[PDB]
């Protein structure tokens, strides 16, 4: 629409895959029919570099929620997926009294169904979030198969998030080298590479 | 005179505070400063920060260096959010942080070339995602010197060169 | 009740959609927006800031890495020489890929206008000299010597007199391309006791008629840990 | 909303699980199909301290009823859920004419559905419910499967129930020693505790 | 027959979600509603109720529980003597969890406001001195003296003109904290006939501009039977 | 098309339940109603007597 | 004066009862009194209190309290909805029901400090879930009276103190 592509509503505007948790019938990835998982942008491999070119920002999100059998198949099966806020306890088994708290939202639905899809506002003590600190928690999502025994299929859950109403300031230059760790700067100094490519002589195309 | 960002320090220890004189030499990589670590020690000020519980302040730099038509170099001055003597840098092609030298004129900066002049002068706001923090376990910015152009001179000139800090505190609060 | 029928979109989840959907949290109030200096709203905001273009992509070593940000003018070359040459396009590899320009059109597929390269002489104040900045259009080729380029768009550069100057590049298109070439006109001329050789340092950025369209986020060899 | 969570409509606002009935297939827990349970808000566990907050109440209630297999699975099924309300008989066998009597709701609904739910009106005969008389009846849920023979999975029905249009009068002290009963305020005087923790001396943090 | 798509959030229960659902006895009359006096309708009205704050919480036996509700002054003690200290946080454990405020703000996680603080002499009517109340700042660490405790915000409390004093605490915040300590500036003056030790009774609530937000039920000690 | 998304009360069938259900017979015509004496239409009026 | 959650008396024996009078010791632990079985024994208020089926009525309270110079206490007096002379507490703490009594000032409530003053009053409207019922059956609210102080003297002084109630029926109808 005569750049409306390039704002930053636009620059920040798909659903992608973070997070993909797996609930197997056997082994020892998780045992038992639940998994924990800590909310965090930059499970997507594009998404640290992009948000690093800003200082403060602020938005909301929107989470999906599709779930199959390793092989792809669609079976009668009913999960929970709850959403536990930051600073509040998280469950330890399936037998917790925190998946019966009615201050952590649930949302029950079957397998045969569209994906389940829930909005998270913006939730700091601050007036934005921030990723360089001189000197940012948004919740936890726990997933349980419902029942008392073990479920009879194995099954992987997948989580998409899309951000919304972003706004951002205070611009800064973009990432140069390889990371190392997260919410950490460091880099391989005995290995420093050139931002682009090189040439043999100045005078020759 | 460069105000950063469009905008002024406002409200929500009022003199020139010379720091010291850096040497700067052919062989110099550049130099930093954390605000307001570098004046938590000295005067008046250096009282009040670490007296008090909350803080809020902006600066105006200055930075001169005085030498002969006979040198030539070239320097980039910059303040970059998020002692009194400073900091060398090890790898100034990353900044050591990992982030490109040749992009760092997205910020409030200004060059000093010999040959055309020899002062920079910088005006900061107040920057934070809180209204009040704490001067002693936050820093807000930095700044950055470098020499994108080294030193030259011929042999029997003078072969270092002066280069002085001057900051002023300006609209402060305490409490 | 009320007839509907259920049209062939219906149970499916496109991943580029907007919607509104449940908020797990009602009645819980956010923490209000203060003011924040140097608010960014738009990309194209970004691209018209001059940032410094590495024409010197030679050394490849760890210690000579900011020798890459300058290149030399110096005495002992002749008049008629030539002393470094670049393209005009800003999303190829090359001395553009230092440059915020090329880092953010990186993230796009098209891109159309006009660009600027500015270019500061940071000898002493006692050497003069003059210099001849030539623009080739796309399709011609390099110019064999300073007297074919100079029958065509070009700019006296003089040394003693002004220490900065600009050339407007007009519309590059299209995801060949021009070329940009530094003749020498005359010698390097310096006094006793001066040094003989300085350095110039290009920056460049876009105007305001640039545009960008068709999203792409490239795989970026930045890989993370 | 600047202060609108400390609401009283927003202190009783979420569905919590209150009630869980189980429907075995052999064994001695409830041999035939059926199942009554009485109405109390007190089934979930933070509930009763949370009302004896205040001295009088009234509200009205929506119930929502989600059911499975043991393990989780969803089988083709059909159940009756009927209503009961306060002064009516109650079933005693499967063949009891109660099932069928027409001033008794009923929600026939099948096992591969979404929840069924249902709202419950303000029903005491005075004008609002006490929770300490010095000197509350709201219903109760039958739960059954349809047919003359007994269906061929096991079920486990789940009951959850929020609040609303809450209003409340006079403010009490909240409790502070463990219960022992119910609708009795009885406490175990052997053992008395106090309401926080201790320290070692007055004049040390 | 109307088109309709069925976007991906339709066959779920969220558990805090609102609608309207359906009535199961429709034209069926409730009781009308009375007046009954004492309506509380928000629940920062009873966090502003003065109740006993328990300063004196040492002692653990049955027999001595009430004994956690008063703090003595004798006349066997010094002048310049600390008395008691205590805290400024209502919702950590401690004196704080005896009073209503600080057992609301357990169904929470963040808050931010004033309180104030009032303490009442239950002395005889012949009895005279003076007390020092401080109050230290977040960071601040517990003075050494009672001199040393003069230098900042304090206030002398006399007992022959005046039985009560209030003492407002500013801005506590976000879910370390200041500091309250009672010296003796004088010792304990009485006449013949009258006992030697008295008590005082500290009442605790909060202001108007104290707020909570982010409900969350605690999973409470006080556990059903 | 017009998006929906099927709340939790769907596919019920509540027995004091009150819509409009589809009239198998459309196009017929009743027969009109005559006056007859002696019309109750509530109950509290046999209470009375 | 305590005017009960800020609402008077009101329609939908106009007499003062001086009931008894209490003795506080050293070793007291308090004392309640249940309203209206205080009261459906003596006079003409107890003969209309068993002969009628309905009743509906609001009072007003004043308890007090007389000490020399050389004594001191204190009491709380309050009044908490849902004989003549009383019962005492076991388990003051817990009020005998399993609440704190530091937040029994939620209620009606007044002191008594015998260093300042010696008489409390406090008036109750009438409070039910229903607009009329009976006296013998349903008890409105009672009366506590909780010395937090302790009393003290000098051997010597008097070593009890009497305490004693009077109160007033306001505002009474019987159907």
């Amino acid at each position: 629409h005569s750049t409306a592509e390039t704002t930053l509503d636009s620059f920040f505007s798909r659903a992608g895959l973070v997070g993909e948790i797996d609930l197997p019938l056997k082994g020892t990835t998780n045992p038992n029919g639940y998994a924990n998982w800590d909310i965090d942008i930059t499970g997507y491999a594009q998404m640290r570099r992009k948000v690093e070119l800003f200082t403060y920002m602020r938005f909301d999100a929107e989470f999906t929620f599709v779930a199959c059998t390793p092989t792809g198949e669609v079976v009668p099966q009913l999960l929970q997926y709850m959403f536990v806020p930051p600073g509040a306890p998280k469950p330890d088994s399936r037998e917790s009294l925190a998946w019966q708290t009615a201050t952590n939202p649930s949302v029950f639905v079957k397998l045969s169904d569209p994906p389940a899809q829930v909005s998270v506002p913006f939730m700091s003590p601050a007036s934005a979030y921030q990723w360089f600190y001189d000197g940012n928690m948004m919740g936890t999502f726990s997933v349980r198969t419902v029942g008392t025994s073990k479920s009879k299929y194995p099954l992987v859950v997948r989580i998409y998030m899309r951000m919304k109403h972003v706004r951002a300031w205070i611009p800064r230059p973009m990432r140069n080298q390889n990371y190392l760790f997260k919410a950490n700067p460091n880099y391989a100094g005995n290995s420093i590479k050139p931002t682009g490519t090189s040439r043999t002589a100045i005078t020759t195309l | 005179i460069i105000v950063g960002y469009g905008e002024w320090p406002s409200y929500c220890v009022n003199r020139f505070y010379t720091l010291d004189t850096k040497l700067w030499e052919k062989s110099s990589k550049g130099w930093y400063w954390k605000f307001p670590d570098v004046l938590t020690e000295t005067g008046v000020f250096g009282q009040n920060a670490q007296f008090h519980y909350l803080y809020r302040s902006g600066f105006c730099i200055h930075v001169q260096c005085n030498a002969s038509k006979f040198h030539q170099g070239a320097l980039l001055v910059a303040v970059l959010p998020e002692g009194a003597d400073g900091f060398e840098l090890q790898h100034p092609y990353v900044l050591d942080a990992g982030i490109p030298i040749s992009q760092l004129t997205v910020c409030p900066h200004q060059w000093i070339n010999l040959r055309t002049n020899n002062c920079a002068t910088i005006i900061v706001p107040y920057i934070n995602a809180l209204p009040f923090d704490s001067a002693l376990n936050h820093c807000n910015f930095g700044l950055l010197v470098v020499p994108i152009s080294p030193l030259d001179y011929d042999q029997g000139a003078t072969p270092v060169i002066p280069i002085t800090i001057t900051l002023a505190p300006m609209c402060s609060e305490f409490a | 009740g009320f007839p509907t029928e259920l049209k062939p979109g219906t149970n499916q989840f496109l991943t580029t959609d907007d919607g509104v959907s449940a908020p797990i949290l009602p009645n819980f109030h956010p923490t209000p927006c203060i003011h924040i200096p140097g608010e960014v709203r738009n990309l194209l905001e970004l691209c018209q800031v001059e940032t410094i273009l590495e024409v010197n992509n030679v050394p490849t070593n760890a210690t000579s890495l900011m020798e890459r940000l300058r290149f030399p003018v110096s005495a002992q070359a002749g008049k008629g020489e030539l002393c470094a040459v670049f393209r005009a396009d800003p999303g190829r590899n090359g001395p553009w890929q230092s440059t915020l320009l090329g880092q953010l059109c990186g993230y796009y597929t098209q891109w159309s206008g006009s660009l600027e390269v500015t270019f500061m002489f940071t000898g002493s104040f006692m050497a003069t000299g003059k210099m001849l900045i030539a623009y080739t259009p796309p399709g011609g080729p390099l110019p064999k010597d300073r007297a074919t380029a100079m029958l065509g768009t070009h700019v006296i550069w003089d040394f003693g007199l002004q220490s900065s100057v600009t050339l407007v590049i007009p519309w590059i298109s299209n995801t060949t391309t021009g070329l940009v070439s530094i003749w020498y006109q005359t010698n390097y001329v310096v006094p006793i006791g001066a040094p003989n050789t300085a350095y110039i340092i290009a920056l460049a950025a876009a105007q305001k008629n640039f545009t960008m369209k068709l999203c792409k986020d490239a795989s970026d060899i930045l890989q993370t840990g």
